[PDB]
């Protein structure tokens, strides 16, 4: 318990001093091989790329200067690529290169074979309270991490959780993420893992993610979310009235946690309580877990996706294939200046 | 049940995050 505070520390100092000197433009298009679009997003894509002097295959974010724009996602673009050049946690992607152009932005990370979750997720229909507890496990230690380094999130999804080789979870998509000491008033996520004080426009802080976590769990082992309907504003309705119906199979266990994380009482809910973090760790559906263990990825993983080779896609679905087009004329230099 | 009305929902795909 003090040797995590101890890790913490260390880990801060090293954030720090990437946050304060950032990376910039340390590769090339030219330097790689557009393989085949894993990802298709708002503002740009997600293709799976070569490195032609290594011949490493990478996942290359690709944003469009000029949407990033019209979308006003400027501040946040800078923050997403400053953010994940600084970090380093086990359950993080890891971000390779940055760079940009006359009409993108890129950036490069590593490529995570076993797909998103939400693929597994879907097709399985749910899984099994251990199955969900060993990812949440990692969830919980990813944002005790990030959340000490005064981030937060924002965009937790199946979507946004990728499997690698061992079974384990690498968290993609900093899109969203904020360092932030004190409140922050941004309308952004995705409508069924919204809090409610979001939805309110209350002015939130990192509490947002720990309801978050809430529905992932409890989407993982429903294979529903708790508050689902086809408009958002049937959504916004069922979060902020504060009904919450658990399936009979739910041990009562799980549903005291996910009653303490869906608490709509930011006074309440765990994780922003006197103990944070704490709060969750110790609680009786986590009693089995050995954080350390986890932290460390030697626990045995319940599935394993498995890799045909490397460069394999077959784990993602397929997309039509636009092709990377690339301006005479610089566009928006001034406003992306720093990336 | 409550997975069956899930399943035949228009939110059963990839989901989008919004802004502003
Ligand atoms: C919040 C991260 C936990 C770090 C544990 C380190 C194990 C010796």
């Amino acid at each position: 318990q003090e040797s995590v505070k101890e890790f913490l520390a260390k880990a801060k100092e090293d954030f720090l001093k990437k946050w304060e000197t950032p990376s910039q433009n340390t590769a090339q298009l030219d330097q790689f091989d557009r393989i085949k679009t894993l990802g298709t997003g708002s503002f740009g894509r997600v293709m799976l790329v070569k490195h032609k002097e290594s011949g490493n295959h990478y996942a290359m974010k690709i944003l469009d200067k000029q949407k990033v724009v019209k979308l006003k996602q400027i501040e946040h673009t800078l923050n997403e690529k400053r953010i994940l050049q600084a970090v380093n946690f086990p359950f993080l992607v890891k971000l390779e290169f940055s760079f940009k152009d006359n009409s993108n932005l890129y950036m490069v990370m590593e490529y995570v074979a076993g797909g998103e979750m939400f693929s597994h997720l879907r097709r399985i229909g749910r899984f099994s309270e251990p199955h969900a507890r060993f990812y949440a496990a990692q969830i919980v230690l990813t944002f005790e991490y990030l959340h000490s380094l005064d981030l937060i999130y924002r965009d937790l999804k199946p979507e946004n959780l990728l499997i690698d080789q061992q079974g384990y979870i690498q968290v993609t998509d900093f899109g969203f993420a904020k360092r932030v000491k004190g409140r922050t008033w941004t309308l952004c996520g995705t409508p069924e893992y919204l809090a409610p004080e979001i939805i309110l426009s209350k002015g939130y802080n990192k509490a947002v993610d720990w309801w978050a976590l809430g529905v992932l769990i409890y989407e993982m082992a429903a294979g529903y979310p708790p508050f689902f309907a086809d408009q958002p504003i049937q959504i916004y309705e069922k979060i902020v009235s504060g009904k919450v119906r658990f399936p009979s199979h739910f041990s009562s266990d799980l549903k005291d946690l996910l009653r303490n994380l869906l608490q709509v009482d930011l006074t309440k809910r765990f994780g922003n309580l006197k103990n944070g973090v704490n709060d969750i760790k110790n609680h009786k559906w986590f009693a089995t877990t050995d954080w350390i263990a986890i932290y460390q990825r030697k626990v045995e993983a319940p599935f394993i996706p498995k890799f045909k080779g490397p460069g394999d896609t077959s784990n993602f679905d397929d997309y039509e294939e636009e092709e990377i087009r690339v301006s005479i004329n610089e566009k928006c230099g001034k406003e992306f200046t720093e990336f | 049940t409550t997975y069956a009305d899930f399943i035949a929902s228009g939110r059963t795909g990839r989901r989008a995050s919004i802004h502003d």
